[PDB]
């Protein structure tokens, strides 16, 4: 799109690796260097896509 | 289960900022990107609006860029929804719905819908139905029954009717029925009873409306 | 203002098929509609069929829907009917009418003349 | 303009019709476009969310192909059930608009209407106001008359409206006309009617009225 499609979403930041072929549908909040952000704000707790 | 649900129906007014409110339940707020559908009544899909929360970017439809804006504050877990200029064409039946098909597999289609809400924009009519009765002849009866109505046409939210306590059924109609010239709207509606109880029984029809709950009843009497 | 005319039929063998024709002059018929109607020697009137210009189809009554097909082209004004399997009730003349209306959808229908059709 | 559009305004057919019908398009897509079904004031069935594939909850009765700038839809049968209209909609660049779509009903043969009339009352006459209703209910087709024959004459611009759509319980149809008045319209019209013909109707049927009642 010319200046939207903000739908086409992936991944730019997580911590955690996955090993290979293993399985994965998680989309949950990450955590805020401190303890996670659990549906609230924080320090950044970025989101994962 | 998930679900989406908007604010109680309200009346909406242009040439001003007016603040629309939607909440998501069902994981949080953050995981769907949130569309905005204003299904018409001759219209289908809409895009107008389209908002991912967390990253708090969003387009909107030619039709309404520039004026509009949204902000998802999730405090309160809530989305909002700033519109103003409006046009008559705004009557629809308004739903904030999930986009989220991206982490599915499939490209973005629409998967669960809120309970939306019959937004009240229009000039049609309530608060003070002045209802008058209409009477037909016995000689135009087919299938040995005749027949009753009444009309509502005044002031300004849409129209309802409703004759008793829902006692007899014997048969009834009612119309998507069409505004007067200046802008306002007129609803009626039918009911069919034997010919020997036709007007005798001292119908009555009623009509109220729930932006105001304005109540009226006045009777109707044809010939028998 | 008003003229329309027919041809066809005549004294035929049963169990067979047959046409029938009919058509205006003085003016062009894409305004209105056409329908037929039948009447037995000596008795009562009958419905044939109608042609609709949205080119649906065609709609007949209800004892002479699987046994009729009719037709009609606006530019010359005419219609066209046909019949098969003849039998002793439907021994009768075939009329023609004009289904006429100022450019509507609706028609109040007016009949003009029809044609022999009996069975030997 | 990227919008499509359908062929046969009012598409009719009985249970278990055989119908291949198209909608086209003024640019041709190969991907992002989808078929819905809907009710008048509803929201629309998600029946073909891509090109050549059902999705859980359509009947076999129904199915979706083609390519360029036409696609067809394919009607194995269509139930009593589907008066409602299609859609061909897409959605592949950002400035979209809705299609058009078509109309569906069932065709059916037809049977005799119910006719009325609704006169005014005294009410009407000692609050300032008047007004008549005739009503036309039970034929199949979509279109029938409920002319203004106000003093047998024509009115246009002042008057109203009422339809429904396809009753499903016998694939009916209802109609109506309306009217509203001033007070020195009523004094002079005398002879209140509408006129209505039907096709198994030989003679103009004319309702009328009067003021004194």
């Amino acid at each position: 799109k010319v200046g939207g499609n903000y739908n086409y979403l992936y991944r730019l930041f997580r911590k955690s690796n996955l090993k290979p072929f293993e399985r994965d549908i998680s989309t949950e909040i990450y955590q805020a260097g401190n303890k996670p952000c659990n549906g609230v704000a924080g320090f950044n707790c970025y989101f994962p896509l | 289960q998930v679900q989406l649900v908007q604010s109680g129906a309200e009346v909406k007014k242009p040439g001003s900022s007016v603040k629309v409110s939607c909440k998501a339940s069902g994981g949080t707020f953050s995981s769907y990107a949130i569309s905005w559908v204003r299904q018409a009544p001759g219209q289908g899909l809409e895009w107008m609006g389209r908002i991912i929360p967390i990253f708090g970017t969003a387009n909107y439809a030619q039709k309404f860029q520039g004026r509009v804006t949204i902000t998802a504050d999730e405090s309160t877990s809530t989305a909002y929804m700033e519109l103003s200029s409006l046009r008559s064409e705004d009557t629809a039946v308004y739903y904030c719905a999930s986009l989220a098909s991206y982490s599915s597999g499939w490209e973005d289609v629409f998967d669960i819908w809120g309970q939306g809400t019959m937004v009240t924009v229009s000039s049609a009519s309530t608060k003070g139905p002045s209802v008058f009765p209409l009477a037909p002849s016995s000689k135009s009866t087919s299938g040995g029954t005749a027949a009753l109505g009444c009309l509502v046409k005044d002031y300004f939210e849409p129209v309802t009717v409703s004759w008793n306590s829902g006692a007899l059924t014997s048969g009834v109609h009612t119309f998507p029925a069409v505004l007067q010239s200046s802008g306002l709207y007129s609803l009626s509606s039918v009911v069919t009873v034997p010919s020997s109880s036709l007007g005798t029984q001292t119908y009555i029809c009623n009509v109220n409306h729930k932006p105001s709950n304005t109540k009226v009843d006045k009777k109707v009497e044809p010939k028998s | 203002q008003v003229q329309l005319q027919e041809s066809g039929g005549g004294l035929v063998q049963p169990g067979g098929s047959l046409r029938l024709s009919c058509a205006a002059s003085g003016r062009t018929i894409s305004r209105y509609a056409m329908s037929w109607f039948r009447q037995a020697p000596g008795k009562e009137r009958e419905f044939v069929a109608v042609a609709r210009r949205s080119g649906d189809g065609a709609f007949y009554a209800d004892s002479v829907q699987g046994r009729f097909t009719v037709s009609r082209d606006d530019a010359k004004n005419t219609v066209y009917l046909q019949m098969n399997s003849l039998k002793p009730e439907d021994t009768a003349v075939y009329y023609c009418a004009i289904d006429s209306d100022t450019f509507y959808s609706g028609s109040y229908d007016y009949w003009g003349q029809g044609t022999q059709v009996t069975v030997s | 303009d990227i919008q499509m559009t359908q062929s046969p305004s009012s598409l009719s057919a009985s249970v278990g019709d055989r119908v291949t019908i198209t909608c086209r398009a003024s640019q041709g897509i190969s991907s992002w476009l989808a078929w819905y079904q809907q009710k008048p004031g509803k929201a629309p069935k998600l029946l073909i969310y891509d090109a050549s594939n059902l999705e859980t909850g359509v009947p076999s009765r129904f199915s979706g192909s083609g390519s360029g700038t036409d696609f067809t839809f394919t009607i194995s049968s269509l139930q009593p059930e589907d008066i409602a209209t299609y859609y061909c909609q897409q959605y592949d660049n950002l400035p979209l608009t809705f299609g058009g779509g078509t109309k569906v009903e069932i065709k059916r043969t037809v049977a005799a209407p119910s006719v009325f009339i609704f006169p005014p009352s005294d009410e009407q006459l000692k609050s300032g106001t008047a007004s008549v209703v005739c009503l036309l209910n039970n034929f199949y087709p979509r279109e029938a008359k409920v002319q203004w024959k106000v003093d047998n004459a024509l009115q246009s611009g002042n008057s109203q409206e009422s339809v429904t759509e396809q009753d499903s319980k016998d694939s009916t149809y209802s109609l109506s006309s309306t009217l509203t008045l001033s007070k020195a319209d009523y004094e002079k019209h005398k002879v209140y009617a509408c006129e209505v013909t039907h096709q198994g109707l030989s003679s103009p049927v004319t309702k009328s009225f009067n003021r004194g009642e």
